[PDB]
């Protein structure tokens, strides 16, 4: 039944994030009460982005993921720079940032009561990148056979954390929550980053390809079970925090990182075992999906033309994406050696969420202009025009936070406007071009043992 | 698909050879760094 496709939403959505995102809450919310409103709204808000794009993809029915919605409601242009944003951004720094924290409660159980002398975390984190990579090069029956025990872990994890905060709540010690909305000032110009901390626990709701044809009776199963499983996903996680803040004071979670570990320290007893192990494991389980699902991407990207085809080639035997896997990770590598959790997470929240909002935005225009396309399930108009408005006027918000840290991730938005001329160009004059590229392309080809698919 | 005849040539082999033994000593060299400094790091005053 649909018991099958809400396990498998719960699966992708539920992620390291949790495990990364509370820290910053709190440091850009001062107050308990306010962290967990802002939960709650991430979390609706959330729910309606992922009704909004179950609509999506019922009404389009066309193969591709984010790349089909946003190219057929606009056009084009946004859609090139939609693939070179995530390109260049999202993928390299949501990469970065969930390697920087495996890296963090990795070495975490050597050093008990210290700190990780920060170029440590980097090399750590950067093994950890290369291992997870050529485990994705090295083949897809195995990166799946172990795919099954990361999401146990994954499962595991979460129940170290909610039921000793169950135990903590049912003797209530709760001292924190005298004044839950009162403490630091923190003001409205921090809102942005606290909502970008907000949804990156709930990652995954986005791409999860639903085609209309996987479910027994569509266009109520699908609604339904991606209503139930973020409720559920966000009562866990709602859940999570308040077994967070039940022994965790909000200073000692504002001046600490790792709050699992710090958490583990001042509950249980013998810690380093379970705590730091299978949260680390639980961060190197998102590692392996994203290779696959950015390997997918270039896919449905190459019948348009707006990529290299080599980006979405594949080995002759043996069959791994080696090609995007080379491009993907010296990206990495920069945005982990060169930026912070707290920088790298701004850095691809405001590209990520200014497209996803926009790609929502445009169910205003296509159910304004020529509404007739047979929609299985007709999403009320509020919920699509909230979620697309909040998105777009908080990340435009957000510039004036940190300016520094999301004007390159603007100016590279941007950079993808003028960067339409390698796609259209009356006379691209081979001598600095184009034959140097051909015998690039042929090098790459040959070099990395790669064949298309069935073309 | 049957358009790889030269990947199964001698020299290219070599090219890859090359490339795949410079990459896993880097690796190793790094990972040799990131032991060094972990070790040479203080010991976490007892308590
Ligand atoms: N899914 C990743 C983010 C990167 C991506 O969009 O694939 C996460 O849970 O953080």
């Amino acid at each position: 039944t649909l018991l099958r496709g809400v396990s498998i939403i719960i699966g992708t959505i539920i992620g390291a994030g949790i495990f990364i995102s509370p820290k910053g809450v709190l440091q850009n919310t001062g107050s308990v009460g306010m962290s967990l409103t802002i939960w709650t709204v991430c979390g609706v808000l959330s729910l309606f982005g992922a009704l909004s794009y179950a609509e999506l993809g019922t009404t389009i029915k066309k193969s591709g993921g984010h790349y089909t919605y946003i190219l057929e409601v606009f056009g084009p242009l946004p859609a090139f720079v939609r693939v070179w944003v995530e390109l260049l951004i999202i993928r390299p720094a949501a990469t970065a940032v969930i390697s920087l924290a495996f890296g963090r409660y990795i070495l975490e159980p050597f050093f008990i009561q210290c700190e990780i002398p920060e170029l440590a975390i980097k090399l750590i984190t950067a093994v950890g990148i290369t291992v997870v990579m050529v485990l994705n090069s090295m083949s897809v029956s195995w990166s799946a056979r172990i795919q099954i025990f990361l999401t146990f872990c994954k499962l595991t994890a979460i129940l170290i954390i909610i039921v000793p905060g169950v135990m903590q709540l049912i003797k209530g010690q709760t001292q924190n929550f005298k004044d839950a909305f009162s403490g630091r000032d923190s003001s409205i110009t921090r809102l942005p980053l606290a909502f970008y901390y907000g949804m990156y626990a709930y990652a995954g709701w986005f791409y999860l390809n639903f085609v209309t044809e996987e479910v027994e009776n569509p266009e109520k199963t699908i609604p339904l079970a991606i209503c139930i499983s973020m409720a559920i996903v966000t009562i866990g996680y709602v859940l999570t925090n308040v077994a967070y803040f039940t022994t965790i004071n909000a200073e000692e979670l504002l001046l600490s990182n790792a709050v699992a570990v710090t958490f583990s320290e001042r509950l249980l007893g013998n810690f380093s075992l379970a705590v730091p192990i299978f949260v680390a494991l639980s961060c190197f389980g998102s590692m392996n999906g994203g290779v696959f699902a950015v390997s997918r991407l270039f896919y449905v990207a190459s019948r348009e033309g707006h990529l290299p085809e080599i980006l979405s080639m594949i080995h002759v035997r043996k069959h791994t994406p080696l090609p995007a896997v080379i491009v993907l990770h010296p990206l990495t590598m920069i945005m982990l050696f060169s930026g912070d959790l707290d920088s790298l997470l701004n850095f691809l929240s405001f590209a990520r969420w200014l497209f996803i909002g926009l790609a929502v935005a445009g169910l205003i225009y296509l159910r304004y202009k020529c509404p007739d396309m047979h929609r299985p399930f007709k999403v009320p108009l509020f919920i699509p025009a909230l979620f697309s408005f909040t998105c777009l006027f908080m990340v435009a918000l957000s510039l004036y936070s940190d300016p520094f840290s999301t004007g390159i991730g603007f100016v590279i938005t941007l950079t993808g406007v003028p960067a339409y001329y390698l796609f259209i160009i009356w006379d691209k004059k081979p001598r600095w071009f184009r034959i140097m590229s051909e015998k690039i392309t042929r090098t790459l080809q040959i070099i990395l043992e790669v064949v298309p698919e069935e073309d | 698909e049957e358009l790889l005849k030269v990947a199964g040539s001698p020299g290219w082999v070599r090219t890859r050879w090359a490339l795949l033994l410079l990459f896993w000593l880097g690796w190793l060299g790094m990972l040799a760094g990131a032991v060094v400094i972990i070790v040479r790091a203080p010991r976490c005053r007892e308590l």
